[PDB]
């Protein structure tokens, strides 16, 4: 089932302007 | 340089981030105590650098109690330190998963708080992109400890309601869907991520989990969350509704911070 746990942090970018 | 060196003595292990080791520090001229985040320079790019000034102009823009104080910025060879005051009561993350999940009255008085400091970014044009309880720090440490808005290293400048694609950052069980669907997106993205935090702290597990990440991110899409029973019996209608309003999957009409301070389930005591 689902549990509280520690999730990493993620930036693949891409930003488009 | 070495103005850092010179002027703080650094001591004890606090946490880390993706790429942060953040330990105690003493201002070795007063005796004050703070939080160094440390990080290793020559391993980033120029797009790394670029959001670490970024990073710590946001910080320094933003003066809130419940928003960490940024006290200084100091670069060496090899190492950036970004002095913080100190905040001694843990991650949010950690009083969660200690007490398997908050009273209806301990999470109100925690989420208005994260609320009003969301409020405040999104009021001075910032987006946080990360919000998420390993992000959140107690003040006190231990009961009515007053929350601390963290962790700036996504945060970006925003104007208004006007949304554009910003890239795909953030993390995966906070994601909103339109971050997911890779469309336009802007300040609502904070509110999704905070209706999934209201979610942990009334039941201490979060609403869109899954073994296989792709399924996750089709469930966080879909808004496809419920209220298990036993766990939800006992939960209030109206704190519900107020996470139903949170984890509304169209940003256009998901409620936002300052509209969420007012929820009677927020306000009405
Ligand atoms: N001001 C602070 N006081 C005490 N501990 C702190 C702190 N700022 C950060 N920390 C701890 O260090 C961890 C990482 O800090 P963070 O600002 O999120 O770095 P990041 N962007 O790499 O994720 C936090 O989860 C927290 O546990
Ligand atoms: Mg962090």
């Amino acid at each position: 089932q689902a549990t509280l746990a520690r999730q990493d942090t993620i930036d693949e970018g891409g930003e488009v302007d | 340089c070495t103005r850092f060196s010179d002027n703080y003595d650094i001591k004890e292990e606090l946490g880390k981030g993706a790429f942060s080791i953040v330990k105690r520090c003493v201002q070795k001229s007063t005796g004050f105590e703070f939080a160094a985040k440390i990080i290793n320079t020559k391993k980033l790019t120029a797009r790394d650098f670029q959001k670490l000034e970024r990073e710590a102009r946001i910080c320094r823009k933003l003066h809130h109690p419940n928003i960490v104080r940024l006290h200084d910025s100091i670069q060496e060879e090899n190492y950036h330190y970004l002095v913080f005051d100190l905040v001694t009561g843990g991650e949010l993350f950690e009083d969660i998963v200690a007490r398997e999940f908050y009273s209806e009255a301990d999470a109100s008085h925690c989420i208005q708080q994260i609320l009003e400091s969301v409020n405040h970014c999104h009021q001075n044009g910032v987006v946080h992109r990360d919000l998420k309880p390993e992000n959140l720090l107690l003040a006190s440490k231990a009961k009515g400890a007053a929350v601390k808005l963290a962790d700036f290293g996504l945060a970006i400048e925003v104007q208004g309601d006007h949304q554009a694609w910003f890239g795909f950052a953030g993390t995966p069980g906070y994601l909103s869907p339109e971050v997911l669907k890779k469309e336009p997106y802007g300040k609502s993205v904070d509110i999704w991520a905070c209706g999934v935090i209201l979610y942990i702290l009334l039941v201490g597990y979060p609403p869109f989990w899954d073994e296989d990440q792709h399924r996750l991110y089709s469930q966080i899409k879909a808004g496809a969350y419920d209220y298990p029973s036993p766990e939800w019996d006992t939960v209030t209608p109206e704190a519900k509704n107020l996470i139903n309003q949170m984890l509304t999957v169209n940003p256009n009409k998901r409620i936002t911070a300052a509209e969420a301070l007012k929820h009677p389930w927020i306000c009405q005591r």
